[PDB]
């Protein structure tokens, strides 16, 4: 009954969306750190080109942000739902070694084994917090244990392998306190360049002033507070957690996603003309490694929807997560750029009205900045033209603003439409 | 080991006048690209001769090579598919374990209070290859036994009162993303691997990647035109102990023009530089291109090959920096 | 005996009269500032601060395994000889449980090799649990006690390992430590980061960061000295405030969702605060703003005996936290300038250099009349030229 409730489940369509809002129900906001959490979750499938070479199915996060940006909670979350969970730090008081090593007993004067947190971790989801802080043989190891799963010793004859196979979801704090956007993402975390390469998913969380969502979050705290005393973003079904992890266990029992099903012609044309942009521009260019990062991500989402076979839906998806990531990792100016430049695949599966969204976010700050300028207070309520607005969306080749005004998000930020004065006005 | 079957298909093989470019394509037949490297990785694996001369000094007939490049360029996996042709190899990853030993060490077992002494890993690779990758990450100690065997091939243990002299005497092959001075002037050809972007290139990488992730079920998919990892392995031990060979008098006419013209343009040039050392490096290098074709003397045409390798990685290495 | 009453009940008939003429005193705020701490003359706000951190506030734990803090901590910098060492003295007379340091503190594992037991004597944290830990000499710390401290501020425990014993020992107390800034003078021009040697977690975990500065009144050096030389030639005793302050501990006030509207809002006016232009403040604010408010209001609550929080408190507690933080034309008009060209640009093609800079004194001066004004404003794009022009970089 349990399998054919998770069928039935299967059936609906619209099940990721479900999934994602299901992801860390507490935290508010950064529905990107909840998709690539998810997509972590769910993992991909392992290949081995034979001795030579072998492809892992774990797709690694690394989440670099801002003090008091719900960093920790996140891996929380993911420890309380993934079985086989491992939370460790890197900063010290009686921390878990991240990778093993061989330490001669000091009174038996016998040389001997000590697990790190990888190996004890394997075939489970590992979790580190304070990653940019790391001791030396550490910060030496962890590049080639992520990079061949498995760590071999061998000193007097002691001949072991220790096999470490885990999903890695990391956190840290930038350089300086803040992040800054006018500089890359490798001169803003403290970390060699192989680390940040080995990981897949790159998140940035910024911090930013959006008064809406401060008051939401406040009104979270403060009933958290009541409730322990002694709201759907993506807007559709949240799935129970229990049926949630039977889902995820048949998608690590009874599926196999295959690759037989692939455009390469248009996965070459996109890599051909990302690479051009990186090398024109003098950022950091895309390797295999991307491609690779993608592959998996595709098949982590055709696990995800419960289908033996990769839908080029998933692919889309898996370019478009490796995009804005990448992107993103870039510079302000040329993240500006490669955004006006590659604008199709990051617009797969986004709402009209969410694009309506933005562009009104800009015009608020807009108003908002310049009323800090010139009256330097602010004002309770703001009003902007609508035409502006228009204009804009026709750039963008969007209409029909009456359909955005009766959506539910409209009124949920506190918008309201001004049809005699042709104004949007938004109370605080 | 070998039965005359094979001695009579060595033969055969090496016969054909497209030995070198054959032997350059069975090299890492994954990794597409990087023809040049591969031509130069062949003739590290022949290697050079060895002489005595009467005073009893001994010239050393090894190639080092040491490839330099931005990552992603799967440095990696051509050591390890190098380490898994030569009759004799090593892989040491740098500050990774301390890179194996590369130091020969004294250690005392306590229950038994004896003193064992482990040489290296370049004493365990005697006349071999020894493959290093991260070269920019070595221990101090390391370095110094690398500055060490790279110099006199003798690795030197004085500890604990013991003190003996090993012998080491092998190839070193390293790659490192960028860059201690004088063993990187030690090295004979240094290759900057660079980045093209060429439309046709990357979208061929592109599908060779893809291809391959598909195929990945389709693994036991073969290669044509390329040499079994066993046959090459025989081929280089047979052609290593059987045949050494020297320079012509006309090669040594060329070669000493060519020197002699080369060496005058960089004067000219510093007025408004190659060295004997790289000269006796490009001679090693033809000495390997002649042993490889098993002949007892080498060519104008090898001499000629020699200069294009040596333009196409020192010079352009020296004048891209 | 937790149960107030309880405690009442073991307290005598006359300890009971005088709690409650301590709870019906309208002004029991300033009669047990200036009882605390009587010698020290001035510096009110940093009393109040330091009698808050003495009342504490309600801890929680959530549902999902989480703890919350109840608990607040209180970092003093100012001027040599600014009596800043005065407090934490007072703070130890006062306090029996308090644990007086100069920057051993954590633990000290020896292990009886006779009985084979590792027998641990506790630090000067594991002394401190549940009171207050006065720390001078803050900024002294070795680089081993600093992430002792953010490890028990963070996680309000003690780690240790010691001979292959791994523990983890609880520690809930509340930091007073005090330091003097870099070289011996508060430069009101750098912010706190620049004047204070400290970590980023351990001074971003502190609240209530008050500041002192000597400030050379001739009139309060008048008071100081005539202070000495009396020295030299309390409405409530201390018997009756500790009575008091654990009559209060012993309660547990909770939020009123009036109370809970005023937070947001004011939270809000905070963040709107922080994060106009105006004036730099010297730390930025986050959520953790909000929690050591919410802290706040519930030791208000505490002191007043009340079990529930109202607005009052709420209101007391911003205005001790907005007086707690420090703030440190031109740029003012240029801001402004730049949304202009921005806007321009993004909407029109044509970007000429120094005729739309012309344009732009007249844009400038679409409110204002002053002449004088536009030649200042041809001098500071004059020096903005000499910076940038226009460049890629963000704001
Ligand atoms: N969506 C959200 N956005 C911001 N803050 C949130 C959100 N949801 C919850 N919070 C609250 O924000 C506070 C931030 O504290 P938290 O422990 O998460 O910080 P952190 O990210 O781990 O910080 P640090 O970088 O210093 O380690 C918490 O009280 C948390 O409950
Ligand atoms: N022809 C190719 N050119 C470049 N990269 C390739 C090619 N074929 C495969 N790759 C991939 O490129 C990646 C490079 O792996 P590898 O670790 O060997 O190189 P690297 O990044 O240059 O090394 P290092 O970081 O140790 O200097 C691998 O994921 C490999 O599968
Ligand atoms: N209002 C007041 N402000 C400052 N000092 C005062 C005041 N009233 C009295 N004093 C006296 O002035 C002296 C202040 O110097 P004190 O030795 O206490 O400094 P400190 O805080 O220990 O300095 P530091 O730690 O920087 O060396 C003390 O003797 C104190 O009793």
């Amino acid at each position: 009954e349990d399998v054919k409730a998770i069928v039935a489940l299967s059936k609906d369509e619209r099940i990721g969306e479900r999934i994602f809002a299901s992801i860390a129900p507490s935290i508010y906001g950064h529905e990107d750190i909840k998709r690539g959490l998810a997509l972590a979750l769910f993992g991909g499938e392992a290949k081995n080109p034979g001795g030579k070479h072998k492809v892992r199915g774990d797709i690694n996060v690394l989440l670099c942000g801002d003090p008091g940006t719900a960093k920790s909670q996140f891996l929380k979350y993911v420890e309380k739902v993934a079985s086989r969970a491992v939370f460790t730090t890197g900063q010290g008081a009686s921390a878990v070694g991240l990778t093993a090593y061989v330490q001669r007993h000091p009174v038996t004067k016998e040389w001997t084994l000590e697990a790190g947190a990888l190996v004890l971790a394997d075939r489970g989801v590992c979790l580190i917090d304070e990653f940019d802080k790391m001791n030396d043989q550490d910060r030496t190891s962890i590049h080639e244990a992520m990079e061949q799963q498995s760590i071999s010793i061998s000193k007097a004859g002691i001949v072991t392998s220790l096999q470490a196979r885990c999903t890695v979801i990391a956190a840290s704090n930038p350089i300086g306190g803040r992040y800054d956007p006018s500089l890359t993402f490798s001169e803003n975390v403290d970390l060699t360049e192989p680390i940040v390469s080995r990981f897949d998913i790159l998140c940035v969380v910024r911090d930013t002033v959006d008064p809406v969502q401060d008051e939401m979050l406040a009104r979270f705290v403060v009933s958290s507070h009541i409730k322990h005393h002694p709201p759907n973003t993506f807007g559709v079904e949240a799935l129970p957690q229990e049926v949630l992890k039977k889902y995820i266990m048949y998608a690590k029992e009874k599926i196999r996603p295959k690759l037989n099903q692939m455009d390469q012609d248009k996965v070459a044309k996109m890599y051909s003309d990302l690479r051009k942009e990186s090398m024109a521009t003098g950022s950091i260019p895309i390797t295999v490694r991307h491609i690779e990062s993608m592959i998996r991500m595709a098949e982590a989402h055709a696990r995800m929807h419960l289908r033996d076979y990769v839908v080029e839906d998933d692919v889309n998806m898996a370019i478009r997560v490796m995009l804005e990531s990448f992107i993103d990792t870039q510079k302000f100016s040329v993240m500006r750029s490669m955004r006006k430049t590659f604008a199709r695949y990051l617009a797969f599966r986004r709402d009209n009205n969410e694009l309506l969204l933005f562009v009104l976010k800009q015009l608020i700050a807009e108003q908002v900045t310049y009323q800090r300028n010139r009256y330097g207070a602010q004002q309770d309520t703001i009003e902007v033209p609508e035409k502006d607005l228009v204009d804009k969306a026709r750039q963008i080749n969007i209409h029909n603003l009456s359909a955005f005004y009766d959506s539910d998000l409209f009124k949920m930020n506190k918008f309201t439409h001004d049809v005699k004065k042709k104004l949007i006005i938004q109370q605080f | 080991a070998i039965t005359p079957q094979e001695e009579e298909e060595f033969r055969r093989l090496a016969a054909k006048p497209d030995i070198y470019e054959t032997v350059a394509k069975s090299i890492a037949p994954s990794i597409y690209g990087s023809s040049d490297i591969k031509k130069a990785i062949a003739c590290l694996l022949f290697g050079g001769s060895r002489k005595r001369l009467p005073d009893g000094l001994t010239r050393r007939g090894d190639v080092n090579l040491l490839m330099l490049g931005d990552p992603g360029t799967a440095k990696s996996q051509l050591l390890k598919f190098v380490e898994r042709c030569s009759p004799i190899g090593v892989y040491t990853s740098g500050k990774g374990s301390s890179a194996a030993g590369l130091t020969a060490s004294v250690m005392r077992d306590p229950v038994s209070r004896n003193f064992i002494m482990e040489g290296g890993a370049m004493v365990l690779a005697d006349g071999g290859v020894v493959c290093i990758d991260e070269f920019d990450k070595m221990r101090e100690d390391d370095r110094v036994a690398i500055h060490e065997a790279m110099e006199q091939q003798t690795i030197s243990i004085a500890k604990a009162g013991i003190t003996t002299t090993l012998n080491s005497r092998c190839s070193v092959l390293a790659a490192a993303n960028s860059v201690m001075p004088t063993i990187l002037s030690r090295f004979d050809m240094i290759f900057i691997v660079k980045d093209e972007h060429n439309e046709q290139r990357d979208m061929t990488l592109a599908k060779h990647v893809m291809n391959v992730h598909l195929s990945a079920r389709t693994q036991s998919s073969s290669v044509e035109g390329e040499v079994d990892l066993n046959t090459l392995k025989k081929y280089i031990a047979y052609c290593r102990a059987k045949c050494g060979p020297r320079l012509s008098a006309e090669a040594a006419e060329k070669l000493k023009n060519r020197y002699i013209l080369m060496r005058s343009g960089a004067r000219e040039h510093e007025r408004e530089p190659i060295t004997v050392r790289q000269l006796e490096a490009i001679v090693r290098i033809s000495e390997s291109l002649g042993k490889m074709k098993l002949q007892p003397f080498a060519t104008e045409t090898d001499v000629e090959e020699a200069l294009r390798l040596f333009q196409v990685s020192t010079l352009d290495a020296a004048m891209s920096g | 005996d937790q149960t107030a009453e309880s405690i009442k009940n073991q307290m005598t008939v006359q300890e009971w009269e005088k709690v409650f003429e301590m709870s019906q005193d309208k002004n029991l705020y300033h009669n047990l500032c200036t009882s605390l701490f009587p010698t020290i003359h001035g510096n009110d706000e940093i009393k109040r601060g330091v009698l808050l951190m003495l009342f504490g506030g309600v801890p929680k734990t959530t549902m999902e395994g989480t703890s919350l803090r109840g608990d607040i901590n209180v970092c003093i910098v100012g001027d040599p000889s600014t009596s800043k060492s005065q407090f934490l003295k007072h703070v130890e007379e006062f306090s029996p449980r308090a644990v007086y340091t100069s920057g051993g503190l954590t633990a000290a594992v020896v292990k009886d090799e006779e009985s084979h037991e590792f027998v641990i004597e506790a630090g000067a944290l594991m002394l401190a649990d549940n009171g207050v830990c006065c720390i001078d000499e803050f900024d002294k710390m070795d680089l081993k006690d600093q992430v002792a401290i953010h490890e028990a501020m963070e996680q309000q425990t003690i780690s240790i390992t010691k001979a292959g014993v791994k523990a983890t020992l609880n520690a809930r107390t509340s930091i007073l430590a005090a330091a003097n800034p870099v070289g011996g003078r508060y430069e009101r021009s750098k912010s706190l980061k620049h004047n204070v040697n400290l970590s980023a977690p351990i001074m971003s975990r502190f609240d209530l960061f008050f500041i002192l500065v000597d400030e050379c009144n001739e009139v309060t050096d008048y008071a100081i000295a005539r202070r000495i030389v009396d020295l030299h030639a309390r409405v409530y005793s201390i018997e009756d405030i500790q009575r008091y302050l654990l009559f209060a501990r012993q309660f547990q006030p909770k939020i009123t969702k009036e109370a809970e509207e005023f937070i947001v809002e004011q939270y809000r006016r905070l963040r709107q605060r922080d994060g106009s232009g105006v004036a730099k403040s010297s730390w930025r604010i986050t959520v953790r703003q909000l929690e050591s408010l919410i802290r706040l209001s519930e030791s208000m609550a505490r002191m007043h005996c009340s079990d529930e929080v109202q607005p009052k408190h709420v209101k007391e507690a911003f205005r001790l936290l907005s007086k707690s933080i420090i703030r440190v034309k031109q740029i003012s008009n240029l801001l402004v300038l730049y949304m202009q060209k921005m806007e321009e640009t993004e909407e029109e093609c044509h970007l000429t250099t120094t005729d739309l800079v012309n344009w732009y004194l007249k844009e400038m001066e679409a409110e204002i009349e002053t002449e004088t004004e536009l030649i200042l404003k041809k001098r500071l794009i004059e020096k903005v030229i000499h910076r940038l022009i226009y460049y890629d970089h963000i704001l």
